[PDB]
């Protein structure tokens, strides 16, 4: 969960 | 009185953020939808041709549509692109949804990765009826008849989501509503393999008193709205059982079809 994981710190 | 206070603020400050995230609201989705708008009227496409002639017309957030595939595929990519966007959009929600960023951030994931699929359906639904769904902030608009029409596995893949929204819509429930149970739908403790299942459930235990205290001052009139959606929330996890099952046949069975990177996260591994 790379992208999600960029997203929420993001 | 005080309790109250913090959960009409709660509600509020929910109401805000959902504005700010998500592009369509439900007020604006409907005008467009029964005519009572003075924006020009949004593009009908109900067959291969028109589909064609449209994608022309069909922006997102200023995103021109590039100009070789069938009809099938073409419409499989854009939603493909719309879920994409919206998965960042409830992303960002999600976020401002107190206490949620003091999370594990493992679980944040899970929370997302479970919950944005029951959130689509639901805002789904607010571009939807009986005739077909607004597309791409409501410059189009596909009939159903034109979506059911498409060669299988794709011509089943709308459907289901009309029955839904059809039965959902029902409820008349406005965009003050929908930010707090959108929100509840997020913060459930109970999806496979969260770490700390209980600053979870007490974030929802608010939600849900909001969303309670929402609904009775919202909908007055309305007796026990409160526990036909939550009834319908359950219904919704079924129905994206079968829609990650679809999926799951597309991937192996359409090889001329690349899945967005993003939709694999969310999609591996469930259910
Ligand atoms: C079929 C379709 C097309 C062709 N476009 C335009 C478009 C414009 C640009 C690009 C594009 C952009 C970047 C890079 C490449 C391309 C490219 O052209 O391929 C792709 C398609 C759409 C835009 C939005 C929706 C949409 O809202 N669908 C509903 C059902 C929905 C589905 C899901 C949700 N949801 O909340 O998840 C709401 C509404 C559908 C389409």
């Amino acid at each position: 969960h790379k992208i999600l994981h960029r997203l929420l710190q993001e | 009185n005080p309790e109250s206070a913090d959960l009409r603020a709660l509600a509020k400050h929910l109401y805000d953020s959902y504005i700010k995230s998500f592009p369509l609201t439900k007020a604006k989705a409907r005008a467009i939808l029964t005519g009572k708008t003075t924006d020009k009227s949004p593009f009908v496409i109900y067959d291969m041709n028109s589909l064609m002639m449209g994608e022309d017309k069909i922006k997102f957030k200023h995103i021109t549509p590039l100009q070789s595939k069938e009809v099938a595929i073409r419409i499989f990519q854009g939603c493909q692109f719309r879920s994409v966007e919206a998965v960042q959009e409830i992303t960002e929600y999600a976020k401002s949804i107190p206490g949620f960023v003091n999370l594990d951030l493992n679980d944040q994931v899970t929370l997302l990765k479970y919950g944005v699929h029951e959130i689509i359906y639901t805002m789904l639904a607010s571009l939807m009826n009986k005739d077909g769904v607004l597309i791409s902030e409501g410059q189009g608009f596909m009939t159903r008849e034109f979506l059911k029409s498409l060669r299988k596995p794709f011509g089943d893949f709308m459907e289901p989501k009309f029955e839904f929204a059809v039965k959902f819509n029902a409820l008349e429930l406005d965009d003050s509503d929908l930010a707090i149970f959108i929100a509840v739908i997020i913060l459930s403790g109970d999806r496979p393999g969260l770490l700390n299942v209980k600053p979870i459930e007490d974030i929802q235990d608010n939600l849900l008193q909001a969303l309670e205290l929402q609904l009775k001052l919202n909908h007055p009139e309305s007796s026990q709205l409160f526990a036909k959606l939550l009834q319908k929330m359950t219904d919704l996890r079924q129905i994206v059982t079968e829609h990650v099952q679809l999926l799951q046949v597309i991937k192996k069975t359409e090889t001329d079809m690349s899945l967005h990177p993003l939709l694999q996260e969310i999609y591996k591994d469930l259910y």
